């Protein structure tokens, strides 16, 4: 119900990442914060460069 | 309300940039090296004060208001002075040489929200300038008036802007009497003969930038030396010159093509007259000699080994009495002096033991 | 979550070089037959879980 799964081939494993973009489910929030740039929020999860 | 301003990252300034020659062939990169004391993190201003006042933990644009390139003797700057809203460019001498309307510097855009990495574009080029260096005929039999490297120029929006002499900024350089000569040089050869005086000109291109390494025979020559200063390498290994030897076998390593001829000059100082601790001569050389090295391939022509075995000859080794000495080998170029000498520029044997 | 895993071509032994230095970093000319037959093992199992 709450799980997201990203699968990449062998060649795309290095730095395989997911970017989450959350948008308001509200018209007023889209309208009133278009200028400030805080009506949609994005973040990323990536495979760490590990030793 | 003024609140926490937290900077979890800034711009990154590195070395070994992709070289762009002044010639039309820009896709060739001679090894460039921004000189000492340029350590990342430029100063730049946020594009929005109000958001940064609370927390700049999101996607932002950073207007660069400080770019510093430090050379050996000075440093040039390109900074967007927001007080006047003008891009001010100063050369290595520390004097304002350019003022440009608006922000011609690109605005470093963050790659991610609350990350700290800001990316833009920085181009560079070389604009030749004038600086006369005189090589006397007392050591080469032919005088050389050399116009030096030129001037390093930052290229913004496709337009170049000089930042002072590139000889101090860029590596390699060739030091003659403390004067640095690099690519885009111009050597006027003054030949003196029985007829009189003649003058010819050989221009050094931006593709004749050519690092050249001088190495001892017992030290690897196919492996670049990272432990060699820009001006010299002091080999502390013990060397004893037999009386049957009048030539010293050394290696000359070339990373870029080297078509023009030169010579290796050997300056012999007494061990007491040379300060091995600092590597600087405390007195005039007690002897001088030269060996003309005509740049020719050893193996296959053109595709020979990047290492040349040079027999540095001496115009009389019996002139120096047996004892302890320091011998400095320096590359002095002939007939259109090309660019050479990084890591090392000179080869200083500090423990020469001449025995006869 | 309901999907089995398959082969991932996720690397290869870079080389087997030997130093022999009178000035010579001896980069070995890599031969395919020798290299495959020096590491022919089909199953190199790991030891610890989640590592």
């Amino acid at each position: 119900q709450n799980t997201l799964i990203y699968v990449v081939p062998n060649g795309s494993f290095v730095g395989s990442n997911i970017k989450l973009t959350y948008t308001t489910t509200d018209y007023a929030v889209l309208h009133y914060f278009y200028s400030t740039g805080q009506y949609k929020v994005f973040k990323t999860v990536s495979v760490p460069n590990v030793t | 309300s003024t609140l926490s301003l937290v900077a979890k990252g800034a711009g990154v300034v590195e070395f070994l940039l992709t070289a762009y020659p002044y010639t039309g062939n820009i896709t060739f990169a001679p090894p460039w090296f921004i000189a000492e004391n340029v350590v990342k993190q430029p100063f730049m201003t946020y594009s929005d004060l109000q958001f940064a006042k609370t927390n700049p933990s999101a996607i932002l644009s950073l207007s660069t208001v400080n770019i510093t390139v430090v050379g050996l003797g000075g440093k040039a700057s390109v900074y967007y002075n927001s007080t006047s809203g003008q891009t001010v460019i100063t050369n290595i001498y520390g004097q304002t040489v350019a003022t440009l309307s608006g922000n011609v510097l690109p605005t470093l855009t963050e790659l991610a929200a609350g990350n700290g990495t800001f990316t833009g574009s920085l181009q560079f080029t070389i604009v030749p300038n004038n600086t006369v260096v005189q090589i006397p005929s007392s050591l080469t039999k032919t005088s050389f008036a050399v116009y030096t490297n030129g001037s390093l120029a930052i290229v913004l929006n496709g337009k170049a802007y000089s930042l002072g002499p590139a000889g101090l900024f860029l590596l390699p350089f060739v030091t003659y009497t403390g004067s640095a000569i690099g690519a885009n040089a111009t050597a006027i050869i003054t030949v003196s003969d029985g007829v009189g005086t003649s003058t010819t000109q050989v221009p050094i291109t931006a593709e004749n930038f050519t690092p050249i390494r001088l190495a001892p025979f017992q030290v690897p020559a196919q492996v670049p030396l990272p432990n060699a200063p820009k001006l010299k390498y002091e080999y502390n290994g013990s060397i004893v010159i037999t009386p049957q030897q009048q030539v010293l076998k050394i290696y000359v390593t070339s990373i870029l093509p080297y078509p023009q001829e030169f010579q290796i000059q050997a300056f012999v100082y007494e061990a007491s007259q040379f300060n091995v601790h600092t590597g600087s001569p405390t007195a005039a050389p007690v002897y001088f000699s030269y060996s003309a090295v005509r740049a020719y391939p050893a193996l296959g022509i053109g595709t020979s080994v990047p290492n040349l075995l040079v027999y540095v000859q001496l115009q009389g080794i019996s002139n120096l009495p047996a004892g302890k000495y320091v011998i400095v080998l320096s590359a002095v170029p002939f007939a259109g002096g090309p660019v050479l000498s990084e890591y090392p520029a000179q080869l200083i044997f500090t423990n020469v033991t001449l025995t006869q | 979550f309901g999907v089995s895993a398959v082969q991932q071509y996720l690397g290869f032994i870079k080389s087997i070089s030997v130093t022999l230095s009178n000035g010579t970093t001896v980069v070995i000319p890599l031969t395919t037959s020798n290299m495959q037959t020096l590491f022919p093992q089909l199953v190199g199992q790991e030891l610890q879980a989640c590592n």
